[PDB]
RNA sequence: GGGCAGUUUGACUGGGGCGGUCGCCUCCUAAAAGGUAACGGAGGCGCCCAAAGGUCCCCUCAGGCGGGACGGAAAUCCGCCGGAGAGCGCAAGGGUAGAAGGGGGCCUGACUGCGAGGCCUGCAAGCCGAGCAGGGGCGAAAGCCGGGCCUAGUGAACCGGUGGU
RNA sequence: GUAAGAGGAGGUAUAGGGAGCGACGCUUGCCCGGUGCCGGAAGGUCAAGGGGAGGGGUGCAAGCCCCGAACCGAAGCCCCGG
RNA sequence: GGCGUGCCUAUUGAAGCAUGAGCCGGCGACUCACGGUCGUGGGCGAGCUUAAGCCGUUGAGGCGGAGGCGUAGGGAAACCGAG
RNA sequence: AGCCAUGGGGGAAUCUGGGCGGACCACCGCCUAAGGCUAAGUACUCCGGGUGACCGAUAGCGCACCAGUACCGUGAGGGAAA
RNA sequence: AACCUGGGGAACUGAAACAUCUCAGUACCCAGAGGAGAGGAAAGAGAAAUCGACUCCCUGAGUAGCGGCGAGCGAAAGGGGA
């Protein structure tokens, strides 16, 4: 705060939707889960088992990705990336997200 | 109790995941009339900071 | 009375010296006018701005009738 | 006199500054938009 | 609508008040880098220009002496002398005819998307900029153009306006 | 005094409120432009509201919802005068 | 006989003819809560830790993963992701 | 700028009814206003009890002692020592 | 004594001034209630083709938002308990 002048708050908001009168709204959240991880155990990964012990706390979405060489197993998310997709591909099944 | 964001502040800068902070380019709103294109394109870019980048860390703490 | 005037100090003159390493850009010398000209690789702006357009080192090259030269011999 | 010259068939601006009653009524220089490359741009 | 209420009524300042000033540029002070105070000396800006700009080519001043119809100290034409003492829109300085100065042709880079690396700097801000891409102007071309020889011509943030995405 | 009510006054313009001069003697000049106050059914300006030309949202449409011009609109101010 | 300008505070400077104290004795002033930040000792480690609360105790401990910090960032956002 | 409440004005309907799901419309969906009652879990401590890395007569309640007393104020009130 | 509901309701102070804001619906005044009071069986919440009165404790969360977007102010749903 304080100097007596106008404090270097002279900076500037660009963020936008940086508020609204009835609050926020309800949209999904998809959590950035690594495959290196994912491929520590093995057997067939669902978010049953990764917020039951991982990375999802009650995220209300899963993502696999990134680096790492995907281990031979079904990975059941709700998102994947193009590279990720990848890595299971070369040894297991892409099981996609639900629907309704 | 409990630190209280200090909401003024977070609506206007992001803090990098390292531990820098970052926020937009200063005069570009009003001042304008006819500037070189350099200088609002350079001000359309965000930047670091130096010593004050810690003040405003002290405030978005539990964010 | 009504004299208390003077525009704060611009800090120009000689910047970089002869016997110095440089990056490429290195604003050179910022001058007022053209009391030192361009030279082997080394370019200028509108405020008369001398700064090198290689990597090397500073040199000076006076010569009279056409002026005070300065270039940036390249090595490496 | 604050000038902002406009782009055809599209809807673009440009920083500019036209001139009272100095001989400067009209601004159809030539521009040069973001879709497309160079297009003429009149003062409006 | 002072009947009543709540408040504001600046700072510098050889004590206050009155007076003057408050930001930006030029020079001096400033002690041969930078910087450096004083109610220390001495002046300007809050603009202007589609051509007073980019480019290609052409062109060279002021003043002095002599000659010349009106003019005549000085309009315009001729000759010789004449390195910057002119000009460079407006203050002053540094710069400059080996052009940045005067003229004609074509013309709109008074572009969008960027930006290596720097000067200055407490912060913020200011200032320079090669090179890259798209695309376009002048030129045979090498190449220049990201506004005026340059350093003043300005205002964080917030709040809101108009057009699009 | 929020009100009820009270004073004024169980008075009635030869009375009561406010203001300025301050026994009484001789007097109290000129200036309405600015200010206040008093008079002024025209005109100008004006709020809510009325009015709805015209325009928008959405829906299959019947409709629902919203924006909105001219024009009728008081005191006040302008204006005229004392 | 030699040498020698009280204490405190405030100050560019005090023995000061600047402030405070008549003398003694006692009360008298950097704490705590929660949140944060750096350091530090120690447990565990892509894990770590529980809050109300329930059980027990009568100066005992235990259970309780709801939740929180961390494992991915970037953008205003849609979104994409070792980018 | 919806929702809950409502001072002013206008002012319906009874399940083909009516509110709401953040101005409005449509669709999808939740709920039945304009009558009243309802324990427990919760707050407090004049009073009693238990306990304390709480005090030990300038401490601790103002008061360990015949203290809201003496004494001081017109009065609210102030208020010891021991 | 304190606690509780309803009807009224400040200012200092903060914003390094101040007037919107803040202090705070706090202090105080008033009426009422009883060992409690209040609230309470949805014209609810809000996005789950889900939950299922009310009250209190965790958490949600310094989030959503509010704000001379200053100082500052500050929920709910949901989950876990009585
Ligand atoms: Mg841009
Ligand atoms: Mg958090
Ligand atoms: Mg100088
Ligand atoms: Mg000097
Ligand atoms: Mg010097
Ligand atoms: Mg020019
Ligand atoms: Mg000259
Ligand atoms: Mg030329
Ligand atoms: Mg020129
Ligand atoms: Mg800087
Ligand atoms: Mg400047
Ligand atoms: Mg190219
Ligand atoms: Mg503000
Ligand atoms: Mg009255
Ligand atoms: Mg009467
Ligand atoms: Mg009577
Ligand atoms: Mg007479
Ligand atoms: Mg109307
Ligand atoms: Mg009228
Ligand atoms: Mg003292
Ligand atoms: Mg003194
Ligand atoms: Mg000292
Ligand atoms: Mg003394
Ligand atoms: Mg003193
Ligand atoms: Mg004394
Ligand atoms: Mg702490
Ligand atoms: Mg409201
Ligand atoms: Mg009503
Ligand atoms: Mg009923
Ligand atoms: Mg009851
Ligand atoms: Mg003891
Ligand atoms: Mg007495
Ligand atoms: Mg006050
Ligand atoms: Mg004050
Ligand atoms: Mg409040
Ligand atoms: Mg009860
Ligand atoms: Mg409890
Ligand atoms: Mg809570
Ligand atoms: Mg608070």
């Amino acid at each position: 705060f304080e100097g007596g002048r106008s404090t270097t708050l002279m900076r500037l908001p660009k963020r936008g939707m940086q508020g609204q009168v009835p609050g926020e709204i309800k949209r999904p959240r998809y959590q950035g889960v690594n495959l290196k991880d994912l491929a520590r155990f093995e057997g067939e990964v669902t978010p049953e088992l990764l917020v039951r012990a991982g990375l999802l706390k009650k995220g209300y979405r899963l993502k696999i990705l990134g680096e790492g060489e995907a281990k031979p197993l079904k990975v059941v998310a709700h998102a994947f990336s193009k590279s990720a997709l990848e890595k299971l591909k070369a040894a297991g099944g892409e099981p996609v997200l639900l629907e309704a | 109790p409990k630190m209280k964001t200090h909401k003024g502040a977070k609506k206007r800068v992001k803090i990098t995941a390292s531990g820098k902070v970052v926020a937009m380019k200063t005069g570009k709103r009003h001042l304008n009339w006819q500037k070189s294109g350099k200088e609002i394109r350079q001000k359309g870019r965000k930047f670091v900071l130096a010593k004050p980048e810690a003040e405003r860390i002290k405030l978005l703490l539990p964010y | 009375t009504k004299n208390g005037r003077d525009s704060q100090a611009k800090r120009l003159g000689v910047k970089r010296y002869e016997g110095q390493v440089v990056r490429a850009g290195n604003i050179l010398v910022r001058q007022r006018g053209t009391r030192f000209k361009p030279g082997k690789n080394v370019g200028m702006g509108r405020d008369f701005t001398l700064f090198a357009l290689v990597d090397g080192v500073v040199e000076f090259q006076d010569r009279g009738r056409l002026g005070r030269y300065v270039h940036v011999r390249p090595l490496a | 006199l604050l000038l902002e010259c406009t782009e055809c068939k599209r809807r673009n601006y440009a920083t500019e500054k036209n001139k009272r009653n100095t001989p400067n009524k009209l601004e159809l220089r030539k521009y040069c938009p973001w879709c497309r490359k160079h297009t003429v741009h009149r003062e409006v």
